[PDB]
């Protein structure tokens, strides 16, 4: 099983990236999903999650300018990264509760602004 | 409902007697592994008996064919040691445990995963504290007395092996008892850090005054059965370590039962033997009522200024324990002398808070009458004692 990130790169701030999240082995429609950066010398830090319900919360830095969403079908996550600021450079996860009180992670996908 | 998964004979390791005795031990999906003296043939189960989240071990010492489940329960760590006759049925054993286990994990994950409401975020270390006492150490660990350097605040650490097991949100509501105030793991070490009362030990208050009053007896029995009613009713846990070295006072004169304990099974045994309930000694099953033999064992002490059953020998200790009657001082009145025969009744079945109300049975006893019980659970009922 596992979870595995993808979408980042390079790209110039004030505009937009979707990252996205393949559960290979997990079904996303019944855990609580959330993403996840960490900047090199900082700690990590909780950005979005959407509850098996749907409903959405966002941490402040992000509110209003990325969108986390599920898509029970693809059993994929995703954040909709929009008008991307250089505070924003980081690596970013995704994962579940479970997985997250363990400490397990995936490769992550690096965002760089 | 629950079902049994296996179940079968198994020679249990005694800890305090016959060293190994066969049982008929069931395993249910719950996770409940308990054993018999003879095959059952139908009380709440206690999480005591409880195989979640243990380690199995397979061993051929002192025994071939045994195989240990270790398991942390709240801060202890503690050993369940069997043996069967084969290799084989070990490996049937030691499976369907596992698969009961491994079945727990995945459900309560798989709960959790769906329930999590954001909470889906993400304090200290050894070098902030100053050691000051060692309390006890145990097979797996030690205890300590500490001081926090920030605040020069008093409490005991628990210091287990990391290795034998791979919180504080999960805090009982409960005056009485210890509460966890941090816990982190080192590189090799669990720390469980938790209150340290600092109103006495009351093994040292009643040494001292040589008796309490019926009364001041009341006050302590009181908040203790408090406390027994709270692990017994919302934890469904059973203490089993109630003995008056577990009591101290804070610094209003309240109690606090410790949690201090650590089992000594593989380097004296656990129990202090004098406190030790008949059924516990036979490795008989035993539930929630061992802990209203202790509250028994501990109120004669408090009234009567020694113990019920002492013998420097501790083979003529358990006899007494098992076979005699207890005999009163002739100054204790018949309220306390009706409180404690009840208490300690040698068959958990007609034992005081033996039955299916469990503490509610002692808290209608004509010796606790005109106490408010919710008052006592508020810590509004005044301490007959302040400490300094
Ligand atoms: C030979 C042997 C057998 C068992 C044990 C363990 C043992 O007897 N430990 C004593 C003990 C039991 C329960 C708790 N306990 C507390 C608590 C009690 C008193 C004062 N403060 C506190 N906090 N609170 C608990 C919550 C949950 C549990 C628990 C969870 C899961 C399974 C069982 C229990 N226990 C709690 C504290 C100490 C031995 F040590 C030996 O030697
Ligand atoms: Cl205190
Ligand atoms: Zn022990």
């Amino acid at each position: 099983v596992q979870l595995q990130e993808s979408g980042g790169g390079l790209v110039q701030a004030g505009g937009s990236l979707r990252l996205s999240c393949a559960a290979s082995g997990i079904d996303v429609r019944i855990k609580t999903m959330a993403w996840y950066r960490q900047a090199p010398g900082k700690q990590r830090e909780l950005l979005a999650s959407v509850l098996v319900s749907g409903s959405t919360n966002y941490a402040d830095p992000v509110k209003g300018r990325f969108t986390i969403s599920r898509d029970n079908a693809k059993n994929t996550v995703y954040l909709q990264m929009n008008k991307l600021i250089p505070d924003d450079t980081a690596v970013y996860y995704c994962n579940t509760y479970g997985r997250l009180r363990r400490d397990v992670w995936g490769p992550g996908t690096q965002v760089t602004v | 409902d629950v079902a049994i998964v296996k179940e079968g004979w198994l020679h249990k390791r005694g800890k305090y007697i016959k060293t190994w005795r066969p049982r008929y031990f069931l395993l249910k999906n719950d996770g409940t592994f308990i054993g018999y003296k003879e095959r059952p043939q139908d009380e709440a189960p206690l999480n005591n008996f409880s195989v979640a989240q243990c380690q199995l071990m397979k061993t051929e010492r002192p025994r071939p064919n045994t195989f240990i489940i270790r398991c942390l329960q709240w801060t202890t760590v503690i050993e369940r040691t069997f043996h069967v006759e084969t290799p084989e049925e070990r490996e049937e054993w030691t499976t369907a445990i596992q698969t009961v286990a491994d079945g727990l994990k995945k459900q309560e994950e798989e709960e959790m995963d769906a329930s999590a409401e954001h909470t889906d975020m993400e304090r200290v270390t050894m070098n902030e504290f100053e050691y000051l006492k060692l309390l006890g150490k145990g097979t797996f660990g030690k205890v300590i007395l500490v001081k926090e350097k920030a605040t020069g605040r008093y409490y005991a650490m628990k210091i287990l092996k990391k290795e034998v097991i791979v919180r504080v949100l999960q805090n009982s509501r409960h005056p009485f008892l210890t509460a966890l105030k941090y816990s982190f793991q080192t590189h090799d070490r669990l720390c469980f850090v938790m209150e340290y009362a600092n109103g006495g030990e009351l093994f040292f208050h009643l040494s001292r005054e040589r008796v309490f009053s019926e009364d001041r007896a009341r006050f302590y029995g009181a908040e203790i059965v408090s406390a027994l009613d709270y692990l017994h009713s919302e934890k469904n846990v059973v203490y089993r370590d109630l003995k008056l070295e577990n009591l101290m006072l804070d610094k209003d004169g309240h109690i606090k039962i410790t949690d201090f304990g650590l089992c000594k099974e593989g380097i004296t045994f656990c129990g202090t033997p004098e406190y030790l309930a008949p059924e516990v000694l036979e490795d008989n099953d035993y539930g929630r009522a061992v802990d209203w033999w202790g509250l028994g064992v501990v109120m004669y002490e408090m009234m009567c200024g020694r113990l019920p059953f002492y013998n420097q020998d501790h083979e003529k200790l358990f006899e007494l324990i098992l076979m005699e009657e207890i005999r009163f001082p002739r100054t204790l009145g018949p309220e306390a002398k009706s409180l404690l025969s009840g208490l300690l009744k040698k068959d958990p079945k007609q034992r005081l808070g033996g039955g299916s109300e469990d503490a509610k049975e002692i808290m209608q006893h004509r010796f606790f009458a005109g106490i408010v019980w919710q008052h006592v659970y508020e810590k509004k009922l005044s301490p007959p004692f302040k400490p300094q």
